[PDB]
């Protein structure tokens, strides 16, 4: 298999600079050009450029030729963008992608959102949603508090996703932000399966599983 | 730079029913004998995926019910019958000359039939109110179409604020949406009430619905 693997979301300050990474794997890196394309938040697609890794000849749309830096580490199989002095503008999603002869773009990285912002990090808050409707039950995890985006969550390492639905985020007054990921499964077995969380705020370095069991009290005081 | 135009911005097609969405290049992206077109799908959070390179040639591994043609500036994406996880984005993009340029994209929305949603609350974790605040999370599960309206009841009297909600995308497997509406309380305010309900319109549903749970 085929493999781009793009370094982790980050939040810049404005006028500070970002070095992005794409790190490929499962074939000879220096045999395909890469591109970086820039996709800006609810919009399309903008080439920002292309380079030769073999030779190191770049190309750039002309619009990026003073924010983009283009460089490889040929020896790492690694491709890298940096982003000169943000502001506002750059806040948006940055794939690598590859391409066999600078035409169509066959392999794309997962992305990196990069959000300028003065703000600082902050890593989120992780609570339950302990489990009925048509015999079915929801659980689900409540992400609280984080910035900047994003938030990724799986359900058991990646073993359960039919049902799940992980919500988009919402702005918080606070301009923290939070998301819930939530699951239906059956009611028969909420005592024999076991369903776990794992949220991920790249950001923050924040990586953690939360078991959500079901709700088991006659004593009120 | 030259500028490719999709059209339509929103194509809505029918569970199984043809969709035909169109990409004009402001100028020819043809010799005689290939076309420097290529079609992407981006399905939600994903990035783009090759489907069709030079106009016409499915790239493998994609279903064989897409399918593109034309040549000079007016190029097409069909496809034959749609699935549900052909819920995308699409997009067009040349490679004729110095800078490839990307189509607006074509968000591709499917009609399924309509589905009123299975609603559940949850009261604050524990863990939660140990913080001093408490969320309440009312869902509302698998409805087909997006409108419905959500409003909290907190001892039986209308909340005018401290509610905040988000809707997904369709989903890749059944073409649904789902919705969150998240009440939040400081722990006093959860405390000094009883009765915390969530009431749910959507059209196929022909009364309102609450869920709702006691403290």
């Amino acid at each position: 298999q085929v493999q781009l693997v793009q370094s982790g979301a980050e939040v810049v300050k404005p006028g500070a600079s970002v070095k992005l990474s794409c790190k490929a794997s499962g074939y000879i890196f220096t045999s395909y050009y890469m591109y970086w394309v820039k996709q800006a938040p609810g919009q399309g697609l903008e080439l920002i450029g292309e380079i030769n890794p073999s030779n190191g000849d770049t190309n750039f749309n002309e619009k990026f030729k003073s924010k983009a830096t283009l460089t490889v580490d040929k020896s790492a199989s690694t491709a890298y963008m940096e982003l000169s002095s943000l502001r506002s503008e750059d806040t948006a999603v940055y794939y690598c992608t590859r391409s066999d002869g600078r035409n169509d773009m066959d392999s794309w990285g997962q992305g990196t959102l990069v959000t300028v912002s003065s703000a600082s990090t902050k890593g989120p808050s992780v609570f339950p949603l302990a489990p009925t409707s048509g015999g079915t039950a929801a659980l689900g995890c409540l992400v609280k508090d984080y910035f900047p985006e994003p938030v990724t969550v799986s359900w058991n390492s990646g073993a359960l996703t039919s049902g799940v639905h992980t919500f988009p985020a919402v702005l918080q007054s606070s301009g923290l932000y939070s998301l819930s990921s939530v699951v239906t499964v059956p009611s028969s077995s909420l005592g024999t399966q076991t369903y776990i969380c794992n949220v991920n705020h790249k950001p923050s370095n924040t990586k953690v599983d939360k078991k959500v069991e079901p709700k088991s009290d006659k004593t009120h005081t | 730079d030259i500028v490719l135009t999709q059209s339509p911005a929103t194509l809505s097609v029918s569970p199984g029913e043809r969709a035909t969405i169109s990409c004009r290049a402001s100028q020819r992206v043809s010799s005689s004998t290939y076309s420097y077109m290529h079609w992407y799908q981006q399905k939600p959070g994903q990035p783009p995926k090759l489907l069709i390179k030079y106009a016409s040639n499915l790239e493998s591994g994609v279903p064989a019910r897409f399918s593109g043609s034309g040549s000079g500036t007016d190029f097409t994406l069909t496809i034959s019958s749609v699935e549900p996880e052909d819920f995308a984005t699409y997009y067009c993009q040349h490679s004729w000359e110095x800078p490839p340029t990307f189509g607006g994209g074509t968000k591709l929305e499917i009609k399924r039939t309509v589905a009123a949603p299975s609603v559940f609350i949850f009261p604050p974790s524990d863990e939660q109110l140990k913080s001093g605040t408490a969320s309440v999370v009312c869902l509302l599960n698998n409805f087909y179409p997006r409108e419905a309206k959500v409003q909290w009841k907190v001892d039986n009297a209308l909340q005018s604020g401290n509610s905040q909600e988000s809707v997904t995308e369709q989903d890749s497997k059944d073409s649904t949406y789902s919705l969150s509406s998240t009440l939040t309380l400081s722990k006093a305010d959860y405390e000094k009430h009883k009765v915390y309900a969530c009431e749910v319109t959507h059209q196929g549903l022909s009364s309102p619905v609450t869920k709702s749970f006691n403290r």
